[PDB]
């Protein structure tokens, strides 16, 4: 619906390269989570 | 420690009796003089009356508005205070307080809802609120008793939300209006626990 | 959202399991699509495909 | 006669500032024993009150020593060194010199100090299905105004409107009013506030 809603703590969405995007709100979010690689090497390098 | 916890709340119509008991523990009961105060909803409180200690003996004072109606008794072996309602009328619809002293009300119990209303438990008449062109709301008319919580978007919207207090009309029924102030077609729900009347509403200008 | 996620995982899971291969990070990153796409590249030691 | 005791009402307090509340007495409350006979109480919004000061200056136990007070033979001053978020409620200047103890005073509803806002006057005609249900309730909703010093007028007069104000919130520190004009069937064929937020009356009708 076109009305405001509240949120919660920010997580780090890591699909695109490292953990840089807070969250993708696009309709292809589930698509990129299931198809586009997390590219974890960079993500875990930035984590460490 | 000390606790003057009360008991004896309920829903009555004018002309009958009600029980109010104040539990005393953690001190010698015969040393302090029991008093009782009444708190009208939304405005200031008022001393109902008091009883003097047994060692003093004395008498019992009550307010000028409760002469010949309310009596107070006390006992040490069971250490429970007694405030008695007889011939209740409308003004008695208020939360009463158990106070620990004739002139120094040095301790105060939580308070019990003593409600003397001419209505009985019924279902509410929820009425929406059409904006001019703004804020959107929905009235909750003709509900009894208070027990009602009103959320917007079924508990999803929390910013700018209201539950207006209980409204006292002469019929004994109550009114509530919940409103949200944000430009835009919202969902507001009212749940009356005693009547189980679950009302969902859709509002448009 | 919950209905969407449940539907996506229920209607077609496929037959793709998880495995690890010994390929360099940039070398294995070239595997895109074709049911051979990497699932989690993890340096040049071993990578999730 | 009965002692006239009226503390100055409406003392807003914002966290982190020194405030002071006075009180009045018709004749002296200072007795021959050299001690004053007025008590200080704060009424919790939502549950039971507690004791601040007795003897006019002697503080009670349990409460923190912030609740300081003193006074002259007639003039009294519960002189509160500071206030915080939980230091919001209704102060009662109850004197203890001539029982019976019926009147505690109108009470000082105290709140968080903030700059004067603009009262948002929202006129709301009643729903049409209400008009066929047997009743009618036009509400001139007022939101986000502070302090509460306004009453909703009803022209085209007043007398069928009720008063349903709430308490204060935390993050916004404002108030809202509900003027419910209960109405009947045939008389359905304008609301005003006089709040300090504005100067000129603002007229909007159903």
């Amino acid at each position: 619906d076109f009305h405001p809603l509240p949120g919660f703590v920010p997580f780090f969405s890591t699909v695109t390269g490292r953990w840089t995007q807070p969250d993708e709100l696009d309709a292809g979010y589930w698509y990129r989570n299931l198809r586009r690689t997390v590219r974890f090497a960079d993500a875990v390098r930035a984590l460490a | 420690e000390v606790q003057l916890v009360q008991s004896g709340g309920g829903l009555v119509q004018p002309g009958r009796s009600l029980r109010l008991s104040c539990t005393a523990s953690g001190f010698t009961f015969g040393d302090y003089a029991m008093s009782w105060v009444r708190q009208a909803p939304g405005k200031g409180l008022e001393w109902v009356g008091f009883i003097r200690s047994k060692a003093y003996g004395g008498t019992t004072e009550y307010a000028a508005s409760v002469k010949g109606r309310f009596t107070i008794s006390r006992d040490d072996s069971k250490s429970i205070a007694y405030l008695q309602m007889n011939s209740l009328k409308t003004e008695d619809t208020a939360v009463y307080y158990c106070t620990r002293g004739g002139t120094l009300f040095d301790y105060w119990g939580q308070g019990t809802l003593v409600t003397v209303s001419s209505a009985s438990t019924k279902g509410p008449s929820v009425f929406p609120l059409a904006p001019s062109s703004a804020a959107l709301g929905c009235l909750v008319k003709d509900y009894f008793p208070e027990p009602v919580t009103v959320s917007w978007n079924s508990g999803a919207l929390t910013s700018g939300v209201h539950t207006f207090p209980a409204v006292l009309q002469s019929s004994g029924l109550y009114s509530l209006s919940s409103v949200v102030t944000v430009p835009s077609t919202y969902i507001c729900n009212v749940n009356h626990k005693p009547s189980n009347t679950k009302v969902d509403k859709k509002v448009e200008p | 959202v919950v209905a969407l996620r449940s539907r996506v995982i229920a209607t077609m899971p496929g037959n793709k399991g998880m495995a690890s291969i010994a390929a360099p990070a940039g070398e294995v990153r070239a595997r895109i699509g074709d049911r051979v796409e990497i699932a989690a590249v993890n340096g040049p030691r071993s990578v999730v495909v | 006669d009965v002692v006239m005791t009226q503390s100055p009402l409406s003392l807003p307090v914002t966290p982190g500032e020194p405030a002071s509340i006075s009180c009045r007495s018709s004749q002296s409350l200072l007795h021959s024993n050299g001690y004053n006979y007025l008590d200080w109480y704060l009424q919790k919004p939502g549950q039971s009150p507690q004791l601040l000061i007795y003897l006019g200056s002697n503080r009670a136990s349990g409460v923190p020593d912030r609740f300081s007070g003193s006074g002259s033979g007639t003039d009294f001053t519960l002189k509160i060194s500071r206030v915080e978020a939980e230091d919001v409620g209704v102060y009662y200047c109850m004197q203890s010199l001539q029982t019976p103890r019926l009147t505690f005073g109108p009470g000082t509803k105290v709140d968080i100090k903030r700059t004067v806002a603009a009262p948002s006057v929202f006129i709301f005609p009643p729903s049409d299905e209400q008009l066929k249900s047997g009743t009618a309730s036009v509400v001139c909703l007022l939101n986000n105004f502070y302090p509460r010093g306004a009453k909703v007028q009803w022209k085209v007069q007043s007398g069928n409107s009720q008063e349903s104000v709430t308490e204060q919130d935390s993050k916004d520190s404002t108030y809202s009013l509900s003027s419910t004009l209960t109405l009947s069937k045939a008389d359905y064929e304008a609301c005003e506030v006089t709040h300090q937020g504005l100067s000129s009356p603002v007229t909007k009708s159903f």
